[PDB]
């Protein structure tokens, strides 16, 4: 687990991969650990991208998987979009993950001016709720956001508001750095609850827990549970 | 109802009160608060006893996940004013601990639910039969038990 | 030294009344009101292409 | 004596502890006001009905000094400010006196739903006359605060 | 920049400023609250 | 006082919470049933339920046993819970009672209270013990002024 106590999951894509991590990552001295991350990086954001609940928050333009150093401000904007706005529902993870892309783009609004005295096209966050029509609006005005890739500093700092107090935990992992496990594994029963939301929006990769011995027991789906009882 | 999804004071009072008014009146509601969060656990306790003295229809604890200290249960038993209070124990000698603080109230109502090693998620490595095969007596001998299977 | 006066004071007047009516707005809407619907101008950093 | 007991509801509002009522009498006599008992009462318990709760406070007494064009400019520049057609006497030397009532009423215990504030303006002549240079009007809902007591 | 220009541009002065150790890259706590970017290296300091 | 026939006047005296809306509430019969230097608890008709009638004495102050308390039905399951306040406006006993609806449908909570009036119910009581008036000014504007009347010391 989190804590790192032992948990029955429905062993799915996603929770098999985890289990290998438990046991090739999680399983070495804190130290010793991005050392490994390292040597199997890729390996890991293939199984990532793939099939676990979380994703690697790497991809560019052209969509395919890259490293985050390497994306442009505007595919990072657009990435965050995303991976915590889903379309086909018009809503946001969480009114906090809105805020958070909300930021971010403000950052990358100072980045690209110069002058002072100039507002913010994101006065409100009001504008994020229909965000992919609104946002392409604002990243037009800052016409070389789309042009250069994260400022080194500007990463960091990313990487900082995907960890700030009062902040559903990112839905994907920023990188394998230290912190690897935090990313990986905090928060992940929400997902089994609202599938409409995760990638792909299939269980395969989802974390449902179950007992080895009650899932036999189990045999028709949406009972009432007036009935059962 | 699971607390440990309840990470802000306000939304657990909230979702609380809707219960209470969808509910066959003179029903209880029993909040169930793991005990390995001592954290969020810390306000979650003083605010069930606070809706309590309210009126709010609550008369049921549960402590998942770690068994608490006698004098730990003595307050929230004596503190809050539940009805009855349900541990979940999860090894042989954890299993003893209930029934102490069982002994140390013998007017008061423990539910004593025995998880077995087949449960959902946190699961100890314990059997289910041969636990209880050799508790079942003293278990027993104290009145205040509700042995309550679980698990598989 | 009358026209030195009149400027300056019009000009006082003036933007002191906005101090005033901007205050009147903190009390009757509330810190967080008022707070959340001013124009954030950004600050600007420097990039190194 | 023969007193003749007249009495009103000068606030009821609910705090924390109960609902609380606040009663003003006056006892007359000989058609003439001879003390008023003031006087407030707990009904305690938890309530919300804040349709009918409300107050009329006496705003306390207080002296505006105008000094400067730049001030009197404010004053007049203030919508709840309305000067009189008594004397136009320069207000710019002198001070003024503003004894306001006001009344509120209540939504949130936090946030009033809506607040009337009503008042003369006095100034004292060097002769030592009391004018009502003018008067104080104001109302709005939905306020969190009084905007022409923080001014004053 | 100085031989044309005649002055540093912002983007100037932070390069002067990094070189000649005026200022450098912090990226942890600082006093508590969490924080990233440039830093005063004298007083600790964080420098917008 | 319950008794072991499972009746209402079982389950008065066993369940401590009396529901009232959606609230729980504890059972007032505890505060009043409490033992009592020299009181008297008479069970008229114990055991025909629907006309069992419970009743408390205790002595007045320098006085002998007075009625306090009593409980019986009404209109099939509506229980009287009677309360009898000797010193009042009028010298006369004047009655205050709240009342209880008993569904033993469900065993858990036996007991509901009556709410609808209670308020309104209660006032009514207070206003006739303290000017003996029995009609109580409901619908008098709190902007009303109010008269208390005239007065010689």
């Amino acid at each position: 687990s989190e804590m790192g106590e032992p948990i029955h999951k429905l062993a799915t894509r996603g929770v098999l991969f985890w289990k290998e991590l438990d046991d090739k990552i999680f399983s070495l001295d804190r130290s010793k650990r991005v050392a490994e991350l390292k040597k199997r990086r890729d390996y890991i954001i293939k199984k990532l991208n793939d099939d676990f609940q979380k994703v690697w928050f790497g991809r560019n333009s052209a969509g395919e998987p890259v490293d985050l150093e390497d994306m442009t401000y505007a595919e990072v904007v657009h990435r965050m979009v995303e991976l915590m706005y889903v379309k086909h529902e018009k809503r946001w993870i969480d009114p906090s993950l809105k805020k958070l892309t909300g930021d971010f783009i403000r950052r990358v609004e100072e980045r690209f001016t110069s002058v002072e005295g100039q507002p913010s096209l994101l006065q409100n966050y009001s504008d994020l709720d229909e965000p992919y029509p609104a946002v392409d609006r604002i990243l037009a005005a800052y016409p070389e956001a789309s042009t250069q890739l994260i400022n080194a500093q500007d990463v960091q700092h990313f990487l900082l508001l995907c960890q700030r107090r009062g902040q559903k935990p990112v839905p994907f992992v920023p990188a394998l750095d230290e912190n690897f496990e935090y990313w990986f594994k905090k928060d992940s029963l929400w997902q089994s609850e609202d599938i409409e939301a995760v990638y792909g929006q299939d269980v395969g990769r989802t974390c449902i827990l179950q007992g080895p011995v009650a899932a036999k027991y189990s045999k028709v789906i949406d009972e009432p549970i007036k009935d059962i009882l | 109802l699971a607390g440990g999804g309840y990470y802000n004071a306000q939304k657990m009072s909230d979702a609380i009160s809707k219960i209470e008014k969808a509910i066959p009146p003179g029903r209880g509601i029993t909040v169930n608060l793991i005990y390995v969060n001592p954290r969020a656990m810390g306000w979650q306790i003083p605010l069930l006893g606070r809706l309590r003295a309210d009126g709010v229809p609550i008369e049921g604890l549960t402590i998942g996940a770690g068994v608490p200290s006698i004098e730990v249960a003595n307050e929230y038993i004596q503190t809050l004013g539940i009805r009855h209070i349900s541990f979940k124990p999860g090894s042989v000698d954890a299993i003893q601990q209930v029934i102490n603080i069982a002994k140390a109230n013998p007017t008061f109502p423990i539910i004593l639910q025995w998880t077995g090693g087949r449960g959902g998620g946190h699961h100890s490595f314990e059997d289910f039969h041969q636990p209880i095969l050799l508790m079942y007596s003293r278990i027993r001998k104290c009145s205040n038990i509700v042995l309550v299977a679980g698990s598989g | 030294t009358k026209l030195r006066k009149e400027i300056m004071e019009t000009s006082a007047i003036r933007q002191a009344v906005i101090k005033e009516t901007a205050i009147e707005n903190k009390v009757v809407n509330g810190e967080d009101h008022e707070a959340l619907y001013r124009r954030v101008i950004t600050e600007p950093r420097a990039n190194l292409k | 004596d023969v007193l003749d007991t007249t009495a009103q509801i000068n606030a009821v509002i609910n705090q924390d502890s109960g609902k609380m009522v606040e009663v003003c009498g006056t006892l007359k006599r000989d058609g003439k006001p001879v003390m008023y008992v003031t006087s407030q009462f707990l009904y305690r318990g938890v309530y919300t009905d804040y349709e009918n709760t409300f107050q009329r406070k006496d705003e306390v007494p207080m002296q505006l000094h105008i000094a400067t064009p730049q001030d009197l400019a404010v004053l007049r520049s203030k919508e709840w400010f309305k000067l009189d057609d008594q004397h136009d006497i320069e207000l710019l030397g002198q001070t003024l006196v503003f004894r306001l009532q006001s009344l509120v009423r209540f939504k949130n215990k936090n946030v009033y739903s809506s607040v009337q504030t009503i008042g003369q303006v006095l100034l004292e002549l060097p002769t030592k006359e009391i004018i009502q240079v003018a008067s104080v009007d104001y109302e709005a809902g939905e306020s969190h605060g009084n905007p022409v007591i923080d001014y004053l | 920049e100085m031989e044309a220009y005649g002055k540093f541009s912002l983007e100037g002065c932070v390069e002067m400023a990094w070189m000649m150790g005026l200022i450098k890259n912090h990226n942890g706590p600082l006093k508590g609250k969490p924080y990233s970017g440039w830093v005063d290296a004298k007083t600790g300091e964080p420098v917008d | 006082i319950a008794g072991n026939s499972y009746s209402w006047r079982h389950a008065m005296f066993t369940t401590e919470v009396f529901v009232q809306g959606h609230r729980f509430q504890t059972n007032p019969l505890k505060r009043l049933f409490a033992p009592t230097r020299g009181m008297y608890v008479e069970i008229t008709n114990p055991d025909d339920p629907a006309k069992t009638v419970i009743s408390v004495r205790e002595p007045s102050q320098s006085a002998k046993l007075v009625k306090t308390v009593e409980i019986k039905l009404v209109g099939d399951n509506e229980i009287a819970l009677t309360l009898f306040e000797g010193r009042t406006a009028e010298g006369g006993v004047v009655p205050l009672t709240f009342r209880f609806t008993y569904h033993p449908e469900a065993g858990y909570a036996p007991i509901r209270e009556v709410m609808e009036g209670r308020n309104d119910r209660i006032k009514e009581f207070y206003y006739r013990v303290w000017f003996a008036e029995k009609e109580v000014p409901f619908d008098t504007p709190l902007t009303a002024v109010f008269d208390g009347g005239r007065e010689i010391v």
